[PDB]
């Protein structure tokens, strides 16, 4: 009436919960790159010679 | 003057020389001076500009 060893298991199942990968879009930056410093339009000379 | 904003293609000297030439000065930043001692226009045109100087805390009055 006691507990005895039974037949060895024939296989093992290991369960884990996993989600999946999306598409590669690689959206690097809101406003991207190093935007260049640049000329103010027209500007004009702010200096003249004497005479 | 942020580092790494001006490349080989877009140079800093090109940019600021265009800025200067747009004000009536010359591209390369050289304006020609006179000698305040002899009164003659020096043969070489000088490189003049505006730079930010700091004054250090080490004075001959303390050393």
């Amino acid at each position: 009436g006691g507990l005895t060893c039974a037949s060895a298991p024939q296989g093992t199942l290991r369960i884990l919960e996993g989600p999946q990968q999306s598409l590669s879009g690689s959206p690097l930056q809101p406003i991207p790159a190093s935007p260049p410093p640049q000329i103010p339009p027209g500007l004009r000379p702010r200096f003249c010679a004497f005479g | 003057a942020t580092p790494f904003i001006f490349s080989e293609e877009n140079s800093a000297l090109e940019y600021f020389g265009e800025m200067l030439k747009a004000a009536g000065y010359n591209f390369y930043g050289t304006e020609r001076l006179y000698s305040g001692i002899s009164g003659l226009e020096l043969e070489a045109d000088i490189f003049i500009g505006v730079v930010y100087y700091q004054r250090l805390r080490h004075m001959v009055s303390d050393k």
